[PDB]
């Protein structure tokens, strides 16, 4: 009876439809629509981050808001002190085709992995001195696409073989397996609270899974192409995603649906990095036109465009404090803007 | 080679020897006893002659064919010229000779002028260019690094030139000699700079794996440091052997010391350039029509000005004299090329550049919207 | 959501003909490169037929120039493939698949045997 | 009066900085290579974990030569990663179901892709025997076989047959065809026919890289 | 030969040219005429 | 046949998912409007810091 569970997918898909038609009794613009603009937001390079010899992939800040990691395709870690642009560590990598990199929130460790399936747990706070490789979490059977820290001894990771999974860094086990996406899984973002965590791959679809229950809870559409970044919102009730379609998107967790679109006409360039500000109120995004653009989150206007990489701008994050945002790009350059 | 204290100080050898020969005469008829002339020592003639004297031959300008006349009276004094408080004489077969006329001056206020705007317009280009090239990071690679030094050495050479000519032609000082030694040197590392280049796009084909850092020190020395070498022999053998006046004046064969080198990297150059236009003409055949041939003159005139290929027209020509044709075509050639070498060079590497007109455009761009 | 769903399969005499369409739902048709695949039984995904944004270029495979033909309808959100002079080595169920990515020139893994822009099928049975 | 806490800094940076130059004295020296195929397609025998890795050494210049094994059939997100490489090495088994239209299918969209516009591609035509002995023994499959005459290039080995070669001829212009149509020198296709056994192929790669690297070069100086 | 030494020999050359010249043709001056 | 047993995980995943209570857009678009005012003070990307404050050029 395949055909018979074919078509009660599709009964329950329209049922799914018919419930959210009747939750959007309004939309978000219009009731945001008497809000005063943020005005033209203009940030500035302070400082330019040197060093690397090849393309950056990732870089994540610490929760210092003063240390920052980054990864290379040379073959290099480099943790720099962004307030004084100093190398304060250089780590090299084993296979060097590195496409993820997480700083540990109590920052004695550094995680990377890319095309060798391996996510390795570097200890920076060691007896002797000098940076080791503390445990290589072997077990996805695709590319290693993002990993994010929860404490010192878990880890989430998001792999190519349409898999996440959630990793026990003292016996190197995989606790919880993750399983619903048909496409690759591009990212992750974990909740505030670290109850939750929402993942986007490359089928149009973000998943919302509970980390101890092990199951997946909501399932979001509405993209044309494949996510390539998401980020949640500052108190977890909402995310947003960019896509390869040149359009980021709003979701939220309680009324299962999207409420934004940000999205131009002369636009036609895939989105790589999304970030929101320490409010929520600007939305910043990275494209393959070498720009970064900051969207009023509340409307859809453009408030400013970070203009200054000569190539693909592939990394976002800003500090948890909100002070700067920090941008790499395929040019091999970090920039810290304010 | 004759200066004017040479002649002088051989008109005073020469009376001090007619003085001891008149001396001689003097303490022993009625001849006409021999005299000093300022030019000629007359001899002692008879009555009644008309005494001829071959031209001396210490005065270079004169025909050392000629004779010299003069008339001794029967009274037993040399003849007077009537009306006058003077003997007579006839110079005129030893001077007629020399009624030569100036006209060259011009020829050398005119490559004066072609070659002083020459250098003007591409010191004032080549300043910006070396501006542009510093200012942005993006534009710092090892080429543009050898482009750096190519541009200061022909900036260097036309800063020279003006020193020379506005300290030499407004003798025998210090200033005047250090003027000389610097326009050298510059020179020199001028034509070793071209060379240098020439070098470098021959390796980044032919070897094409080299390291960078060890090669970029090496050519730095090679270009600044080679000509240190023989523009110093040749002040030493200067100060030793010659030391006559300002040094400009050549002093016998002892100017291969700074041309033989530049003559040297001149046919280096050339063979290289061919060797370019070889790899050129095979790659872009085996690409695969007429776009070929006109790519590869495009490619082989923007060359052209780099390699500085039009000084092997004339660099076998020896010195000659200044009166003829061949100088003069020489002269106007060579002026006009030398001189407007590094605008060129400036305007294909530096204006005509795709990167450096992208990297100026954003820039302009940014600072557009930044107003 | 994207969805695609064929239709027009069925049993057909040796020599018969058949319109096979295509519609699409979820995003905008007009931006997109979209391509006909086919499995036979027993064989792997293989390419039949791609088509351009506005309908200027089009690809055919060796075995199906001058019978098979493709369309588009942007206004209608429908694709077409006309087979004509059908052999029995063309038994094989039907997807029209998408390109991932929009104004690209290229489209990767669309014979995948997990790709996500591709219909369920239909069949066709010479 | 941290400077004693600053001077510390700006020692361990000034270390990994000169420990940097190092690595990227050996990182521009050596040559990267990512070898792509289908299945059976002769790709392990040039050979003789998602990446496998292999180095080698020619002429005293190190190749550094890698292999995707464990990944998925999807490749649109991990090829991204091999842009800057020398080349792309592309096999392809010239001889069911068409494996002949597939890689010509991948080649196409490893050339017309956005950020592989700048790499070029190394390839080699393999099983010549086998295309030899079933020629002997493709007009189904392409129907302009019957349409296509053996080009004025033509360069077979002595005791060949003219229907080969044709063949072959054929296969290398279908590659062609795609290859000329855009980029106009950016980047570039190296066809080459390869055996099964042997050894010329290296030598083959080798030359193909000195010819890539001397084309950036001359288009650095505007040259082509 | 390089153009700009040749150059500057011969300008040299041409200045003590004329002022030698100078020397005789002042002596020649009430000498002869 | 695994397509039989994916199809109906499919399915059970759908119901899981399609009993879930939801809040009307207009009720979460205020608390997104209300949190976006409430740390409005507190963001230096949107209301930029005094120079002395800001820790990247002072």
């Amino acid at each position: 009876e395949l055909d018979q569970l074919r078509q009660e997918a599709e009964q329950l898909k329209n049922q799914i439809r018919d419930a959210r038609k009747a939750c959007a009794d309004a939309t978000l613009s219009q009731i945001t629509n008497n809000i005063d603009p943020v005005g033209r937001i203009q940030m500035r390079t302070r400082r330019t981050l040197r060093g690397h010899l090849a393309k950056i992939y990732a870089m994540h800040w610490g929760t210092d808001s003063r240390l920052l990691v980054s990864a290379s395709q040379d073959g290099k870690l480099i943790i720099w002190d962004s307030y004084t642009t100093n190398k304060v560590h250089a780590i090299p990598l084993r296979s060097s085709w590195v496409m993820t990199c997480a700083y540990a929130p109590s920052g004695n460790y550094v995680a990377c992995g890319g095309l060798d399936n391996i996510c390795s747990i570097y200890n920076l706070k060691t007896r002797e001195g000098n940076v080791r490789v503390s445990r290589e979490l072997a077990g996805h059977t695709g590319y290693l696409s993002c990993c994010r820290f929860l404490d010192d001894n878990q880890i989430v990771t998001s792999s190519g073989d349409t898999t996440c999974a959630l990793w026990d860094i003292e016996t190197g086990q995989q606790t919880t397996t993750f399983t619903g996406h048909t496409g690759d899984v591009m990212s992750l973002s974990l909740a505030p609270d670290t109850r939750l965590f929402v993942s986007g791959a490359c089928d149009a679809s973000a998943k919302l899974w509970d980390v101890r229950e092990g199951m997946c809870r909501q399932t979001f559409t509405g993209h044309e192409s494949d996510i390539n970044a998401i980020c949640f919102f500052p108190n977890g009730n909402a995310f947003a995603t960019g896509s390869d379609d040149a359009t980021c998107r709003l979701f939220d967790l309680r009324a299962d649906q999207e409420l934004m679109t940000y999205s131009h006409d002369n636009i036609i360039c895939g989105i790589t990095s999304v970030s929101f500000s320490k409010s929520g109120r600007l939305l910043l995004a990275g494209y393959d036109d070498f720009n970064c653009n900051v969207w009023d989150a509340l409307k859809a206007d453009r408030a400013g465009v970070l203009a200054g990489h000569d190539n693909r701008v592939s990394c976002l994050g800003v500090t948890d404090d909100g002070m700067a945002v920090a941008t790499g790009s395929w040019d091999s350059f970090l920039k810290i803007w304010n | 080679v004759m200066t004017k204290e040479e002649q002088i100080f051989l008109l005073h050898r020469a009376q001090a020897q007619c003085e001891k020969r008149l001396k001689e005469v003097l303490q022993r008829g009625r001849p006409c006893l021999p005299e000093w002339d300022h030019i000629l020592c007359w001899p002692l003639g008879a009555p009644g002659e008309v005494v001829a004297v071959p031209c001396p031959d210490y005065i270079y300008d004169f025909n050392h064919k000629g004779h010299a006349y003069r008339r001794c009276d029967r009274n037993g004094s040399w003849e007077l010229v009537p009306g006058h408080n003077r003997t007579w004489a006839n110079y005129s077969e030893c001077v007629k000779f020399l009624t030569n006329e100036t006209r060259e001056r011009e020829v050398f206020d005119r490559l004066a002028m072609i070659y002083t705007v020459g250098y003007s317009v591409s010191l004032a280009s080549l300043t910006v260019a070396v501006l542009i090239l510093a200012y942005f990071r993006r534009l710092h690679c090892t080429r543009n690094y050898i482009h750096m030094h190519l541009f200061l050495s022909f900036m260097l050479r036309a800063v020279s030139i003006f020193v020379k000519d506005a300290v030499l032609y407004s003798a025998g000082y210090a200033g005047c000699r250090v003027a000389v030694t610097f326009f050298l040197y510059f020179l020199a590392t001028n034509y070793y700079w071209i060379l240098v280049e020439g070098l470098y796009l021959h390796s980044l084909i032919f070897m094409a794996f080299f390291s960078e850092k060890k090669y970029l020190w090496g050519f730095t020395v090679f270009g600044w440091g080679l000509p240190a070498v023989f523009v110093a022999v040749w002040v030493s053998v200067r100060a030793t052997l010659a030391n006559t006046g300002c040094w400009d004046l050549s002093s016998g064969n002892k100017k291969w010391i700074i041309q033989v080198p530049i003559l040297a990297s001149i046919v280096l150059n050339f063979i290289l350039f061919i060797n370019i236009v070889r790899v050129l003409a095979t790659k872009l055949r085996e690409t695969n029509t007429r776009q070929q041939y006109r790519k590869l003159l495009k490619s082989t005139l923007v060359l052209m000005p780099l390699f500085g290929v039009h000084y092997i027209v004339f660099m076998a020509t020896p010195y000659t004299e200044v009166s003829g044709t061949l100088w003069q075509v020489q002269m106007h050639y060579e002026m006009l090329f030398n001189s407007f070498q590094g605008f060129f060079v400036a305007i294909i590497y530096c204006f005509c550049n795709g990167e450096v007109q992208a990297e100026i455009k954003k820039s302009w761009s940014r600072w557009t919207l930044a107003l | 959501q994207v969805q695609l769903q064929e239709s027009g399969g069925g049993l057909v005499q040796p020599g018969g003909s058949l319109r096979l369409s295509c519609a699409a739902s979820g995003f905008t048709f007009s931006n997109y490169k979209m391509n006909w695949v086919r499995q036979a039984p027993g064989k792997g995904l293989e390419w039949v037929s791609d088509i351009s944004q506005s309908g200027a270029s089009i690809s055919y495979t060796g075995s199906v120039k001058g019978r098979f033909t493709i369309s588009r309808d942007n206004a209608k959100n429908t694709l077409y493939l006309q087979m004509n002079s059908l052999k029995p080595e063309d038994t094989a169920v039907y997807y029209c698949a998408r390109c991932p990515a929009p104004f690209t020139r290229d489209c990767f893994d669309v014979t995948s045997t997990t790709y996500a822009y591709r219909g369920q099928g239909t069949q066709v049975t010479v | 009066d941290q400077r004693n806490e600053e001077k510390a800094q700006r020692e361990a940076n000034k270390k990994i900085e000169k420990q940097l130059q190092k690595d990227k004295q050996v990182y521009r020296a050596t040559h990267r290579l990512l070898l792509l195929g289908a299945g059976e397609s002769g790709k392990s025998t040039i050979v003789k974990s998602g990446i496998f890795e292999t180095k080698f050494q020619v002429d005293k210049v190190n190749f550094h030569m890698f292999d995707v094994g464990a990944q998925r059939d999807e490749r649109r997100k991990w090829i991204q990663c091999f842009n800057d490489v020398t080349a792309i090495i592309f096999v392809v088994a010239s001889s069911q179901t068409n494996r002949l239209q597939a890689a010509l299918k991948l080649f196409d969209s490893i050339w017309n892709n956005k950020w592989l516009r700048d790499t070029s591609v190394i390839l080699f035509l393999n099983k010549q025997d086998l295309l030899a002995e079933k020629v002997l023994a493709i007009e189904d499959y392409f129907p302009e076989f019957a349409r296509y005459t053996t080009p004025e290039d033509a360069t077979p080995e002595p005791g060949e047959d003219p229907r080969v070669t044709r063949a072959k001829y054929f296969i290398r212009d279908e590659f062609l065809r795609i290859s000329t149509a855009s980029g106009d020198g950016r980047h570039y296709c190296y066809p080459h026919f390869t055996c099964a056994v042997d050894t010329e192929n290296i030598r083959r790669v080798f030359n193909d890289c000195r010819d890539i690297i001397q084309r950036m070069h001359l288009r650095q100086y505007e040259l082509l | 030969a390089v153009s700009e030494h040749q150059l500057l020999h011969d300008k040299g050359k041409s200045i003590q040219d004329l002022r030698r010249r100078e020397l005789l043709e002042k002596l020649l001056a009430k000498l002869h005429t | 046949t695994a397509s039989i047993a994916q199809a109906r995980k499919l399915v059970e995943q759908l119901k899981m998912e399609a009993n879930i209570d939801r809040i009307k857009v207009s009720k979460a678009a205020a608390d997104l409007m209300a949190y976006c005012e409430a740390h409005a003070k507190e963001d230096p990307l949107l209301t930029p810091v005094p120079a002395s404050e800001n820790p990247f050029r002072e």
